[PDB]
């Protein structure tokens, strides 16, 4: 069957030259024309979306939770001895933290010290570049206590009782709302109520919460809060290198060589939960230190 | 070693007749009138078994279930099943937790075979179950003499070497010998398609054994007159049973449809693996693991296979046969519908398929003029003038002479269709006065009858001599039917307009003149002459004669001829012609004698009339036969006899150099012959046929077809196709649907194809460009098999784009189902519109979420990804895992609702092959519909409670559902444009390409 290459015709694979050209200048013709109707109709559809805000905002209406060492299976697993083992988790965690020194917080237009206290949202104008290029408010590394302390405390940080910090969603616009005041589902470990935003974690069982002997949390005010002052973050564009609030938390007398469990609940009224997505506004996590 | 045994079977009949009556009895030992004894008989019966026909193997039902299941087009479905999990064990252990995406379509792929393998079972199941409700046939009695004591027995209880009186009436019971005859004729219409009975006689007259009255043939009956004989052949052993063995173990051939499909599993295929092949050379340049590179040629592979397409056609080819059922054509196979189209050469049988298998009145002469009596079946036919008084003098000639009259049971049967005992001859001669001269029951008794002459042998003549009831003369009167040159010489006056005349010579002339046309046409002639008796020279009471011939033989007063032959059917002629106005090729094959059978062809159109056979010229010339050469003749008759000394070569250069052409004469195996000669053309042909002898062809054909009660059983078996109306126009019905489905498949075919090319298309580019992946598996399902279905199966109800009829035979080696033209306009270039726009709908979903289409690439490594769950975007929002998954569900949804909004004009534009969309306009309502049906379920499918739940479909904002709308009618525009162009040019470079 293998005569379809030549003939006495010599037809190129059983076409004939002169139409295999045909065919290609057509083909290629259609195929440009094709090309040039779906860029230009994908130049209109980004004329229909302003670079300052996004059209539909509905899917991140409970906000997420992420952690930061983010692991193959929010597990960690390291010896408290080997480098090697607890390497990778803390690896990210300086180059995470790497754009938070007070050396990048240095040009005084782009960074305003919003305070050393929790304060009223900074509203900061109606969104436009009508309104110059606007400020970011300065999160200083100290304001974590004794976790990532640098003079103050060891960069070990997984020598032992590793740290582990929150960091909510950054959400365009998003006003945090501080819990309601009733206090019928709120745990008040905290006393500070009206411009932090609570944070709290519990063991995932009750024979998980016996085994997590305690944890202590340190932010800004000595409070387990997002500072109010700081959101809302107002465009990544609009705000090149906004700094996202941190918050942290550390282990005391826990069951080493022994997998257990944890969970971080934000709370507030402006926060939902879904039991399809543990990350929705909720967060587990698993922690194993083998010795 | 049955190759042996089947060529055995192709040889002509072998047998040993002539011989002495004392040599029959020395070869098998039975007394020539005693009979035999009944030791005799035993040890025969085992030596030899009952006398029955061996029964063809009976097929278990749960065989055919396997046979759907696997044919081909199953079978290639079912490697891609396999392929599923193949593909899904090496994803199972390499990667930890896999989607179950993969192991989903492969459970469906095969569920899809079962089904549709279920339901054509189904149908083809209950054509034979009710074939099975007219198989109900019933064993006749035997009629047996043994030991002269006359004892009948039952029909497989009779034995080797025994005595049979065959009876007027009875069955023949199996081959036998004669040695004793009063003139039973003999119905061998069914084994050699004899129309006329032939008379049997136990003298030796030709050497075929066929031809010579001394032998005796199954599934025969003596019509009239009896006979006595001896068996020779029983069983198996009939030459019948004979044939029949040989048709059932023969080939079914290839059919064309199928094969087809054959062709188009190739092209299927063969772009898939380039495609597969080409994507794994790539996957492998883009430095991707091995392990992983296989499973995305499987899946590509996969993917291209059609899914849906298998019960598309199979449902489309059951509707085009229930209308067939609807009427009275019923196929036994669901793939033979097709042939009938796709046939360019036929080859049909002369008696009970054309023929009617009764002798009826033909044409009649009275007052020296002629009138064709109405041949028709229903009655439809034009009638003669009666107005002349000696068409009375004339019927009232045939309704008394005859010998019998109606069976009583008969009451609202029709005329024509009511049995009657008898010649046939005089039947006819009962009939026609029953549907002209008014009735015949009471005009039989009105005159009565005193003295009745029966056939003599000797001094043959037939008359009887009856009374006058009518008042006006009481002289009794005397009637005289006979053959023309003996009634001839007893006649003198003629009836003319009521006035007695005497025979002029140049009247004698005329008679003989009509005579002689009479018997060209091969009517059987007989002549009426009918004279009153008066009552002053001969007493008006008791005056009769029986052994000393008293009343005048002569001298008589005659009225006119009549003229009996085997007409066709009321619809056969109409049907012939139309037939070949398409082109198609026209051959009669026959057993009977050439006279019959020349006119036949001349009254048919087979022959066109003025076109001259090689004998005819000579006949113009008044030449010797060699003389002229064949080529001069555009026609061909060709005699039985000469076509045993033939060579397949010969019957090659016989077939091309003419048109018109008929065989005579022809064995049953004969037949077949040149149904493989036609074949070995390399065309494709078709067969119908009434008795026995055409059984073999019809299996062996392309397709056969038959009739449903005018049929052989044997026959009926074997062929593919039943007309159960024995509506021979049927078969021109068969052809128009045949051409009208074949185009409607290639357009069903093109719709579920161009739907791949945006089916597949995201999955190339998501590994390609590592971006999001913008279809889901699923979703593509709910397309293939879920949407798209409905208009598949409407677009075969699309109506004729013109006049196919005209359209010539199509060639099998050059208008193929599936041209690589098809491949070009729907995978080339429709699909990869109707693919880009989905693409355009997914990036506009994305950016009005903020994920911009510069910013998605290389982003699939970290979407798809569990853990993550800070992603972040251009705009620059950060996003958890289950969120921005949700968003790429319902993201999905719209490339699935785009698929149907793109395919809506799809739909339309392969309505029609070359007509504008109003030039044939959307009258096919089934079509509009699944537009509704398609939209409807899409909408649905989308805004059920928790479909992103169940099927991880989430419901769709109003925006998107207009996105492609440009682009659908963007494609819409391009093929109206493109079939309007190839409208106005002819031959253009646009028809070479475009059309399909
Ligand atoms: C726009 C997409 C479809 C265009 C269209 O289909 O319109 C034509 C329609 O017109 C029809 O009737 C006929 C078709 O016989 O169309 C012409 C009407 O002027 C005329 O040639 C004839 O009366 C029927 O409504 C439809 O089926 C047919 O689609
Ligand atoms: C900080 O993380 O670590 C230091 C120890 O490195 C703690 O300051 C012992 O550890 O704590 C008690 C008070 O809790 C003192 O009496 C001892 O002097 C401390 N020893 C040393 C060597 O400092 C401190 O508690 C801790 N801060 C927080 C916020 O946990
Ligand atoms: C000339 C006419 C026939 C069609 C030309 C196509 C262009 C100019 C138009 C026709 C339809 C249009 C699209 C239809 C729907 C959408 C979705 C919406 O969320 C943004 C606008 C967008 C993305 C439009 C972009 C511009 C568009 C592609
Ligand atoms: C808080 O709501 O209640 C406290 C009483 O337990 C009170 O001391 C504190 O100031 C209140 N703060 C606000 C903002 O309501
Ligand atoms: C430690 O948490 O738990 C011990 C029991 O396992 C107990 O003896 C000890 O006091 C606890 N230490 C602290 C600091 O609370
Ligand atoms: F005349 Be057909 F051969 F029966
Ligand atoms: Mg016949
Ligand atoms: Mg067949
Ligand atoms: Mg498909």
């Amino acid at each position: 069957k293998k005569f379809i290459w030549n003939s006495e015709k010599k037809e190129f694979l059983g076409r004939t030259g002169g139409s295999w050209f045909k065919i290609l200048l057509f083909y290629v013709i259609f195929y440009g024309c094709l090309a040039g109707i779906f860029i230009g109709t994908i130049q209109v559809m980004l004329l229909t979306i302003s670079e300052f805000k996004p059209t539909y905002q509905d899917r991140v209406a409970p906000p997420g939770l992420t952690q930061i060492p983010q692991s193959q299976k929010t597990e960690i697993s390291f010896r408290p001895n080997d480098p090697q083992s607890y390497e990778s988790y803390v690896v990210s965690i300086v180059r995470f933290l790497e754009k938070y020194k007070d050396l990048a917080q240095k040009d005084d237009m782009i960074f305003e010290d919003c305070g050393n206290v929790p304060s009223e949202l900074k509203e900061r104008g109606e969104y436009n570049n009508e309104r110059g290029e606007r400020k970011v408010c300065r999160f200083r590394l100290e304001w974590l206590g004794n976790c990532s302390g640098l003079n103050d405390e060891t960069y070990g940080y997984k020598d032992g009782k590793p740290c582990v910090i929150i960091k909510l969603n950054r959400v365009l616009g998003f006003k945090p709302k501080p819990p309601k005041n009733e206090s019928l589902e709120t745990y008040p470990v905290m006393k500070y109520n009206p411009y932090v935003l609570p944070v709290h974690c519990t063991g995932k069982r009750d024979e998980d919460k016996e085994k997590v002997g305690t944890m202590e949390y340190f932010g800004l005010g000595g409070y387990p809060g997002f500072p109010l002052q700081y959101y809302p973050y107002y465009g990544k564009l609009l705000q090149p290198k906004y700094l996202q609030p941190l918050m942290a938390v550390q282990f005391t007398n826990l069951t080493m060589d022994t997998e257990i469990r944890i969970e971080c609940k934000a709370y507030g009224e402006n926060i939902g939960y879904s039991e399809k997505d543990r990350f929705q506004g909720r967060f587990d996590v698993k922690i194993e230190v083998k010795s | 070693k049955e190759r042996d045994m089947d060529e055995l079977k192709k040889e002509v009949s072998m047998d040993d007749h002539k011989l002495s009556l004392d040599e029959l009895h020395r070869k098998y030992g039975t007394d020539l009138s005693r009979g035999l004894t009944p030791a005799r008989a035993a040890e025969i019966l085992a030596r030899d078994g009952p006398n029955a026909l061996t029964p063809p193997p009976t097929t278990p039902e749960w065989v055919k279930f396997c046979r759907q299941l696997f044919g081909g087009f199953s079978m290639l479905l079912w490697i891609g099943a396999i392929l599923c999990f193949l593909a899904y064990g090496i994803q199972a252990a390499t990667e930890e937790e896999p989607q179950n995406d993969n192991l989903y379509l492969g459970v469906v792929l095969s569920a899809v075979v079962i089904i549709t393998g279920c339901f054509s079972y189904y149908q083809e199941a209950k054509s034979s179950k009710i074939m099975e409700s007219f198989k109900n046939m019933v064993p006749q009695q035997a009629l047996v003499i043994r030991n002269g004591e006359k004892m009948s027995i039952n029909a497989e209880e009779v034995v080797v070497g025994d005595l049979v009186e065959v009876k007027g009436g009875d069955r023949i019971p199996a081959d036998l010998r004669i040695i004793s005859a009063n003139g039973c004729k003999v119905d061998n219409s069914s084994l050699t398609g004899e129309s006329e009975p032939q008379t049997r006689s136990p003298d030796f007259t030709n050497e075929n054994p066929l031809e010579t009255r001394n032998i005796a043939f199954f599934s025969t009956n003596c019509v009239e007159g009896t006979a006595r004989g001896i068996v020779v052949y029983t069983g198996d052993r009939t030459v019948m049973g004979r044939i029949a063995t040989l048709a059932s173990g023969l080939e079914g051939g290839q059919t064309p449809i199928a094969a087809e499909i054959e062709h188009f599993i190739h092209i299927i295929t063969g772009v898939a693996v380039f495609l597969g092949v080409s994507f794994f050379i790539l996957s492998l340049i883009l430095e991707y693991t091995w392990l992983e590179a296989v499973i995305f040629l499987i899946g590509i592979i996969v993917a291209n296979v059609p899914e849906g397409l298998l019960a598309t056609v199979t449902v489309c080819l059951t509707l085009t046969a229930k209308r067939m059922a609807r009427k009275n054509c019923l196929v036994k196979n669901l793939e033979a519908v097709e042939t009938l189209g796709s046939t360019s050469t036929i080859c049909s049988d002369k008696t009970g398929t054309l023929t009617q298998n009764r002798m009826t009145v033909a044409h009649m002469w009275s007052d020296n003029q002629i009138h064709e009596a109405d041949t028709t079946e229903n009655q439809s036919g034009v009638s003669f003038d009666k107005t002349s008084a000696t068409w009375l003098a004339l019927s009232r000639i045939a309704g008394l002479c005859n010998r019998a009259v109606f069976q009583a049971n008969q009451e609202n049967l029709p005329i024509l269709k009511r049995a009657v005992a008898g010649d046939a001859s005089e039947s006819a001669l009962l009939k026609c006065i029953e549907l002209c001269c008014g009735s015949v029951k009471e005009m039989r008794e009105r005159y009565t009858k005193i003295v009745e002459i029966p056939f003599n042998s000797t001094n043959k003549y037939q008359l009887s001599i009856h009374k006058n009831p009518n008042t006006a003369e009481p002289r009794h009167l005397l009637v005289m039917k006979g053959a023309p040159e003996r009634i001839l010489d007893r006649c003198s006056s003629i009836l003319i307009h009521g006035k007695e005349q005497p025979l002029d010579e140049e009247l004698k002339d005329a008679f003989q003149n009509a005579y002689l046309e009479l018997g060209g046409l091969g009517e059987r002639v007989l002549g009426f002459c009918h004279l009153f008796l008066p009552d002053e020279q001969f007493p008006e009471g008791f005056q009769f004669d029986t052994d000393d011939v008293n009343f005048p033989l002569d001298n008589l007063c005659f009225v006119g001829l009549i003229s009996m032959i085997d007409p066709p059917r009321a619809a056969v002629p109409d049907a012939v012609g139309k037939c070949r106005s398409a082109g198609i090729k026209v051959i009669m094959v026959t057993g009977d004698h050439p006279i019959t059978a020349k006119a036949i062809a001349k009254g048919v159109g087979i022959i066109s009339e003025g076109n001259e056979t090689v004998e005819d010229i000579a006949a113009r010339l008044n030449i010797p036969v060699s003389q002229v050469n064949p080529r001069d003749a555009k026609a061909c008759v060709v005699h039985g006899s000469d076509l045993k000394d033939m060579t397949s070569e010969q019957l090659d250069d016989i077939l091309k150099y003419h048109t018109e052409i008929v065989f005579a004469r022809t064995s049953p195996q004969q037949k077949l012959i040149i149904v493989e000669g036609c074949q070995r053309q390399g065309a494709i042909v078709a067969v119908t046929g009434d008795g026995v002898n055409d059984s073999p062809a019809s299996k062996k054909a392309d397709i056969g077809v038959a009739m449903g009660i005018a049929g052989s059983d044997v026959s009926k078996q074997a062929a593919d196709m039943i007309l159960l109306d024995d509506n021979f126009a049927s078969i021109v019905t068969g052809v128009e649907e045949g051409r009208l489905i074949f185009d409607n498949l290639k357009k069903s075919i093109a719709y579920t194809l161009t739907s791949n090319i945006p089916e597949i298309t995201p999955f190339l580019i998501f590994i390609i460009a590592n971006i999001p992946l913008p279809l889901g598996t699923v979703t593509i399902l709910c397309i293939d098999l879920g949407t798209d279905m409905v208009p598949a199966i409407s677009l075969a109800y699309e109506q004729a784009e013109s006049d196919i009829m005209k359209r010539q035979p199509r060639n099998p080696k050059t208008d193929k189902l599936v041209n690589e033209q098809l491949i070009s306009m729907a995978y080339g270039q429709i699909g990869m519109i109707q693919a880009l726009g989905g693409f355009f709908t997914y990036f506009v979903i994305l950016a009005e979420n903020g994920f911009l289409p510069i910013h998605l690439l290389g982003l699939r490594v970290n979407w798809d990804d569990r853990w993550i769950n800070d992603v972040e975007d251009s705009y620059g929002q950060q996003w958890t895992y289950e969120q921005r998954k949700i968003v790429e569900f319902t993201c999905h949804t719209p490339f699935f609702v785009t698929i149907v909004v793109v395919q809506w004009a799809d739909l339309v534009i392969c309505k029609t092959r070359r007509n504008s969309v109003f030039q044939q306009g959307m009258k096919n309502k089934i079509l509009i519909f699944g537009l509704f049906e398609e939209t409807a379920l899409a909408a649905f499918l989308s805004y059920c409670p928790g479909m992103g739940v169940a099927l991880r479909m989430y419901p769709l904002k109003p925006t998107w559902w207009f996105c492609a709308f440009p682009y659908s009618l963007l494609i819409f525009v391009y093929d109206e444009v493109r079939k309007l162009i190839i409208r106005r040019r002819p031959g253009g470079w646009v028809e070479k390409e475009t059309y399909y």
